[PDB]
């Protein structure tokens, strides 16, 4: 901002799956979770499994 | 893998092997086969019970000029050693071990804790060490050490060892090895398969 | 508090002829202080030797 | 073991009694360094007199 002010509008989430190769591809370069692929398990890019 | 975090082949049959049981878990060659599963549950910390260090002492070290021991002055103690200790909750204790050379072939070991605001500054002698004619340690190297409670967690009681340490002249005091048996809780990251069939998780 | 080193000193193969000025040409000892392991190496004889 | 060369024409020192810090008390002075069990260095001064 013009007044030397910084604001945060959010953070991008990351999802790690307990099992890959279960994400069925859907048309364009995206994947849809299903059975044998686990829940999204949302996380943060800071530290951990991400 | 699969939804249940099991090692499964491409067609959908679970893989079996020797199950791992115990604390710490270890492989058993005398148990019946069971399916192998990679758990995702976080592991808990284990209190440090046996810590061992190796300190090389100097025979040519003169006795400190200041007769009374002091905790706020470096010249009061000949050697300082920092050791990491883990309690039952996960708190880290930076235990300070002070070596003082009072006379010939005799050493006084003092223990202090820095992470505890209520910890008492050491004044008396906690351990007495005497070496052989050639500087070989003989006895008295195992000490029962208890830290200070913090955050309502019980203090950790363990055995501190200075075995395999010699006072032969090496120029300056040096610590060559330091080990303990405590770890903070971790999180599942990755798994690898060795050539012995064992699965090791980082 | 360390026992003294009780060694044996030898002057074998000594020269008494006039050489102008007396000088030290050979002196050694069999006692060594503990030294740290600088490195290791292998020579052409197949042996592994540490210095 | 050590080797020392003796001067055949070197006269007897004038000061017959032996001293520790007198140059004329002895003909030659040498030092030998030995190590004990604890590793401490011991210096032995060897004095050669006629």
């Amino acid at each position: 901002y013009s007044n030397e002010q910084e604001q945060v509008l959010g953070q991008i989430v990351l999802a790690n799956f307990a099992n890959n190769e279960g994400l069925a591809s859907q048309g364009d370069n995206v994947w849809a979770a299903t059975q044998a692929s686990g829940v999204a398990l949302l996380g943060t890019a800071g530290s951990g499994n991400f | 893998l699969d939804e249940n975090r099991n090692l499964v082949n491409m067609q959908g049959m679970q893989l079996t092997g020797y199950p791992a049981t115990g604390t710490p878990p270890t492989i058993q060659q005398g148990a019946n086969p069971a399916p192998i599963t990679i758990p995702n549950t976080l592991m808990a910390a284990k209190s440090t019970t046996t810590a061992s260090m190796q300190i090389n002492l100097n025979s040519t070290d003169p006795v400190p000029s200041k007769t009374p021991f002091s905790v706020s002055d470096a010249d009061s103690y000949n050697k300082k050693g920092t050791v990491t200790v883990y309690d039952s909750q996960g708190n880290a204790h930076d235990m300070n071990v002070y070596f003082v050379k009072t006379k010939d072939n005799e050493w006084a070991v003092y223990t202090h804790d820095s992470s505890d605001p209520a910890a008492t500054a050491p004044t008396t002698a906690s351990t007495t060490l005497k070496f052989n004619e050639n500087g070989i340690l003989e006895s008295g190297g195992t000490v029962n050490i208890t830290t200070g409670t913090i955050n309502g967690a019980t203090a950790a009681t363990f055995s501190l060892s200075f075995l395999n340490s010699m006072q032969q002249n090496t120029g300056a005091n040096n610590i060559v090895a330091t080990n303990q048996n405590g770890y903070k809780p971790g999180d599942l990251v990755s798994y690898q398969i060795n050539n012995d069939g064992t699965v090791v998780g980082n």
